[PDB]
């Protein structure tokens, strides 16, 4: 199943939902990021954002009341991701753990850097997810 | 020191996605922005205003800049096209004097993300530096999509019908009238009215005008001002303290245009004929009603005898006035009677000496 | 020599409120401490796990976000009168065991509950040394 | 199936009461009328602004449990309007007021005296005193918050489930690092209205400022009315409280005051203030013993040949 | 299937001890580390699956570490990143942690991998990937 | 009394700095043993030190001193060389008779990361009035209730 | 405690003197078996003079100090032996402790042993080289690995063959000599990302079990480095022979071990003789290959220059010699090893201009006299106004009882 | 890193506790800073820091450099390298006396003097750093921002644990050189020239002879020359700074060994020439002992008397170093 988008999904208020998110976080809660995702200038932050996505979920589980809003808020800047048919993550991928600021901060960044491509690129190959060989 | 107080206007910040409010004014003015949500903003509890310079959070439903100086307040409220929302006033007309900068925000909201918006002037395409969209979500996934479109200076180039469309809504549109100096279009005519004695009237006034008129029903010399509201397009002004008294003119001005409108107005009430009187050898009643019109055993005959009635001697003056000989020849009782559209009264006077 | 008792009672009536508003903003199972060996004398007892919640919650003040800081401190002043006493350092056989932070968070609210009709009553001088259990 | 909206029409609505919910420390909210009503709790600051929400919060939920805070008042509203009752506190914080308070309520009411005392540290206790002698087990309560910096706000609460003669008398909160505050408890026996009605006359100049003045000492709140000739106007309503009235527009006449609670009425009649004016006017020229000469003038004066008719504002 | 670990040439270096006793130089002994208190008596995963533990600590320790704090505990992560090469599942709800000294938890690794060194080519730990407790 | 002076019978409290002990390299030595430390490891701090415009900085320098002397017998062979490096930047503290801490003084847990800055920021405040003032009052720690 | 140690040697008969914040730092002389007061002089020297060194005289000299120490005490060895002065090569011996090497370098007097471990040209003549005296190398791996003994003789060193299989293809199979007896040393080092990667020796191709040991350890970005080095007690006919490593990720490269009987010099002297141009830009060359590293000197008349003794890309050592200052003659060319000598004569005929006649004889008839490599005269009578005569005689002189004839000459008859 | 073009001055940042190096040239030159272990070197051993700003103002010897190819410190922890120190600046220029001490404890302190008077407000500034055990270092540093005739007299620094070591500053003029010869040796002596002079600024020199000029090695400086390889003649000094020029004559002789091998005679006229700096000449049955009277009187040779009777005759030359002789005959 294709993978592209006409429209961005990207929204231009996406850094305040984020901040609001880590105002209520404590920084230093263990959460984990790719170690070993092979170097593609196409695919690497759509990978990443996929991973982090993974994690918003994993999140709203054993989150509070009040921190789930904050946490689904944040989940549908990124929601994106699923929308397309990403394959399993492969055996080789290995995971490193960091801090929930980290992962915040890093999915910031990877949604900046998205912006201005999301809607011009074919995003096809990244379906699987691949690693550094 | 010439004083001033010119009313809002907008300018896109050059470093990111905001807009910025530059009210020009002497002395300097407190500058608001206010998001009421509707189309309205009638009260302050639901409305929210925020004064500072630079809006950041373009999204929601009536945006306006507005307040002023020691002058007054000043208003400019954003034009907005709402794809989601019913429509409004069908075929809206945006004017502005050339020069000025235009502004029209199209607000659409869908379900999903997928959806775009595009702005059109009447089936061709916008400038690249004449739009800018932004994007936010709201309540279970929902996402809000805004395209302004605007002009730096405006000039009869940029005058015509622009529409916006979206890959998930229907496309609504606006025209915009690029004006050369200030207008008021008002029906002007000689009205002239004519209350009862205690009926509820109301004299009004409907005009299409820019920007803003400064109105003032005068009557007199004493001059009350107006409730100027304005859905029909243009802003209907009404007076209703006429307190039943009998020219009430309505005066209404712009920085390049003037109007004025002479209301005529009168109380047809029952005729009073208490007003009996006679002198020897000639007896009459005077009748106070709009509408008088006389008639002179015992007032059961009508006599054609002398007459002596009050013709049109009162031109630019026909406001309140009484009406009659009716010369002796035989001494007798009789009957004299005022007769109206609302019926008749009459007196009785003797002829003698 | 030293002594601790409480004369006017330091636990508010609304302390059930404050803890479960903290937990609602925490991730429940960010993970914290809990003495694995306290000697759990009867009157001590909930006293001790009291200053050890406490000293907890000035560590999590460090590490957490400018709204999350304000959670923190309305439940540490909740439990800061336990610092009004000179309890001396926790001792070397003292062990301690990670548990959720919705775990010590819900203790904290037992240890109040319970400790609620004998704040006033009871002298706590005993209390200053921490004892590890036999 | 049967509950419909179509009954009887005597409809009633009874101010609200006040009673703690079983063991746990809440208060609740007990309004009686026959069109059950709307029943809000609304705390607000220093207060008075009713219809002000920027610092005033109103929460209608019948049953409240935060009960710390500066104006706490029970309204309960339907079809008939809104009849409150403002909870009695002693703030020992409060700058001393040189007043007394004076607390009244009809016998089998339930009295109800919240203590609130904020103190730096948690080192403090309340004590209630019914005049210098012991309190009932269950007639107290004490609550407890934390405030902006390490601050202690602490309730010591007093309360008669149905008051009597016996509970009339001065009560007072003493505190163990505060000054004790007073307040006198009056217990009434129906509705009552007490005024002087010192001023049943009165008299003034043709451009004088004034305002016609009522002081009374009444319990429930009462309705009020200022009537003249047919207009009747309603009334901005120390101890007593007093009434006041300025829209005279120099109109002499019977200004009557009808104030009225629900076991007690009174009505004050307020007659003219008259002016000083000359007013001459010329009568009848046929007419025995002379001939009239009418104009009412003034109160000052009020109307060459000598033996004229007698006169009553027109002299014969 | 759940096979996928093994060692055809030996990952512990010989200079090890050296880059631990570096670390160890310029290490606070007292900082609060954890080790494993429930881990299942297995005689051929126990100190991979410990190792595995101690390796996931030095990640943590890089993130809260010195500028030159970092380079010390990278260079003690190199010598026991090995353990990564392996899909070990992530940790069970019943694995209890105890709070021990960083001094306890490097002293202990240095032991794990001198007691590994001769078998860490020689076998199979396919089924060590599934920690397990007691 | 241990020997008390044989002139002023009104006791004879002194504490003062006729030359400035603090060194102009100290922000150096204290970013150095940054460097190597742990950010979060946990020290303390008086959380009830009374408000003295004058003892203030120099009784939490004496509070921070006693810290980097509890610190060198926990640490490494190099790591006992940097704090030492530091306890000889505030270690001025001990040339005066400062009285043991008084029973109503709490302590707060704090990172050492806050426990060096505030060491360095207290040096420097105190850097323009060591010379300049008498702090023989200081000897005494005081409380703020 | 503390206490210092220092080596002396007794040089003739002779008068010498021996002398080590200024302040009053007590000091004390203890002699063998004997005391002696002390003069201390200043920052701070003291001393004991002895004069004619007797037998007595040798041996402990301690000399106790007190000042900053309750005892600051420090000593020294007096040796008399006589001639058996010796600096044998350093020999390599792995610690049976761990997997770390020890420098065994015997001599006479006892010398400096240290270890020297510097990037072969990155970017010897130690500009950021590593010197460390230890006798005891643990880090075995790395860059050029050397050890170093000096003595009163000089300074031998023997460096640690290595094979990088990480380092570039080496287009000669490279050789190692080594006389029977001595201990054969060869370390195979290879870099591979990873750390799965594995080393083998082979002589038999196809070790023994004592022969061979690895050591390993990371690098930068978690890189890896193997050492599989063999090693040989001492060695004997048997263990010549051909020697390769393969790695499990990196180029089988080998070198061939060759054993000597004897130290050896094998050089073969080509042209002997030379002639100069001029202008020519020449230099003397010796080819050799020999496995003790040579002592080599060229000597010309009487004075001796020492040799640039470098090593050429084929397997032998090229010495040069270009200062040869156009001066004619033999320069010999000695150079001689441990076990074995040699010696090579460089004849020189530059000249390359003929020198005019200058004696007037009455006696038989007037000289010739000519500065040319091999002139040739005629004998003439045809000068200036008009013949080939005959001249009979006993540079190169000529008595006529005359023209040259060179390549590239005048006379007055 | 020569001193060429405008030598570097000092300026202290106005920011913070730090010095400055300002050294003027056309092309901007390469400003490195200096700091020496030891009291010395050039050595690669010290510590080259090429910033233009140098931070670390403790050590023994801080110079600064100024290359492209176009301090003053008195330690009273240490010995006086000379007595009493002289610093010789020409009016205008920057004056720069760096005092450090060391001491045990921090308490002790440093203060600088004019003859018996406290220095300006603006002129003075300290600095102060720990060492080994718990060992405290203090620099305390005066400068003049431009100096003049006002400026010039004896300076001192004085410590609260040290003693008082003092430095005076000579300020006139734009330049100067003080520099206070015949000689003759014998062909065996290794012998080297000399010069010693005080010079400011740092001096220019140059050893010409005949044509060949070589550069020179160069409280005073002495310069010298040794490659005379016993050629005789005039070895001149020449020695020049910016605002002073210099220039000494060496005259050099050799041995006066004199050879005597020049025997030549005319008919009825006979001579030697002998080749030595002081030569002194003396002209049957007496064994070649008997002096003849004569009739004539007698790098350069020297010649002697006309024939009266026909006969061998042997005559000599004289020196400080002996005698030589050859003999010639009286026939034609
Ligand atoms: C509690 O926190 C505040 C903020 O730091 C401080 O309160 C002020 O303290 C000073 C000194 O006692 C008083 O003069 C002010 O009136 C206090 N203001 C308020 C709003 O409380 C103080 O640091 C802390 N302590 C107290 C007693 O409030
Ligand atoms: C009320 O009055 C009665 C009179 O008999 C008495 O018994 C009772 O104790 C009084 N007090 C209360 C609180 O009821
Ligand atoms: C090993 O060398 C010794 C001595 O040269 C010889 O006796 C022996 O047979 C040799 N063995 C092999 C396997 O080469
Ligand atoms: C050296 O020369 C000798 C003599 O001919 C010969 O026996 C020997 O094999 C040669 N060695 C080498 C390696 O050239
Ligand atoms: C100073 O430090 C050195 C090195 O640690 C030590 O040997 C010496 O004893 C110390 N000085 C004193 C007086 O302790």
């Amino acid at each position: 199943q294709d993978c592209s988008f006409q429209h961005s999904p990207i929204s231009s208020d996406f850094a305040v939902k984020i901040r609001e998110l880590s105002d209520y976080l404590l920084q230093d809660y263990p959460v984990t990021v790719a170690s070993n995702l092979q170097d593609e200038e196409l695919c690497g932050g759509l990978w990443r954002l996929v991973l982090a996505q993974r994690w918003m979920e994993r999140l709203k589980t054993v989150a509070g009341s009040k921190m789930q809003g904050l946490l689904e808020r944040v989940n549908t800047e990124i929601h994106f991701v699923t929308k397309c048919a990403f394959q399993p993550p492969p055996s080789c991928l290995r995971f490193v753990q960091t801090n929930i600021s980290r992962l915040l901060q890093e999915t910031s960044e990877q949604l900046v850097a998205l912006k201005p491509w999301i809607t011009r690129q074919n995003f096809s190959r990244c379906l699987e997810l691949q690693c550094q060989p | 020191l010439l004083y001033t107080l010119r009313r809002p206007y907008f300018r896109k910040m050059e470093n990111q996605d905001a807009l910025v409010c530059i009210s020009e004014s002497v002395p300097e003015p407190i500058v608001e922005w206010v998001l009421c949500d509707e189309s309205c903003k009638e009260e302050s509890p639901a409305v929210v205003k925020k004064e500072e310079k630079v809006l950041h959070e373009l999204f929601g439903m009536d945006i306006r800049c507005c307040a002023r100086n020691e002058l007054g307040r000043e208003c400019t409220r954003l034009f907005t096209i709402d794809l989601n929302q019913t429509p409004q006033t069908t075929l809206p007309q945006l004017f502005l004097k050339v020069g000025e900068p235009l502004w029209i925000r199209c607000k659409a909201v869908h379900v999903n993300h997928g959806f775009g918006l595009t702005w059109e002037l009447e089936n061709k395409a916008l400038e690249e530096g004449n739009y800018f969209e932004m994007s936010t979500y709201s309540t279970n996934r929902t996402m809000i999509r805004i395209l302004f479109a605007f002009v730096s200076s405006v000039a009869r180039n940029d005058t015509g019908y622009y529409t916006c469309s979206s890959s998930k809504h229907p496309s609504q549109s606006a025209l915009v009238i690029i004006v050369e100096k200030g207008f008021i279009n008002a029906t002007n005519s000689s009205e002239d009215y004519e209350i009862d004695q205690y009926e509820e009237f109301c004299f009004s006034v409907r005009f299409k005008a820019y920007p803003q008129i400064r109105c003032t029903w005068t009557f007199s010399r004493k001059s009350f001002p107006c409730e100027q509201k304005g859905d029909n397009g243009y802003s209907i002004s009404k007076f209703c303290n006429h307190k039943h008294q009998p020219e009430y003119i309505f005066h209404a001005e712009n920085d390049d245009a003037q109007f004025t409108k002479m209301f005529t107005l009168n109380i047809r009430r029952k005729p009073q004929v208490l007003a009996e009187a006679s002198a020897s050898q000639a007896s009459c009643f005077s009748d106070g009603y709009p509408l008088p019109s006389w008639t002179w055993n015992c007032t059961e005959e009508i006599t054609e005898g002398v007459w002596n009635r009050k013709a049109n001697r009162k031109v630019f003056g026909q406001w309140v006035s009484s009406s009659n000989m009716s010369e002796a020849i035989k001494g007798f009782l009789v009957k004299c009677c005022a007769y109206n559209s609302l019926g008749t009264s009459c007196e009785t006077i003797l002829l003698n000496s």
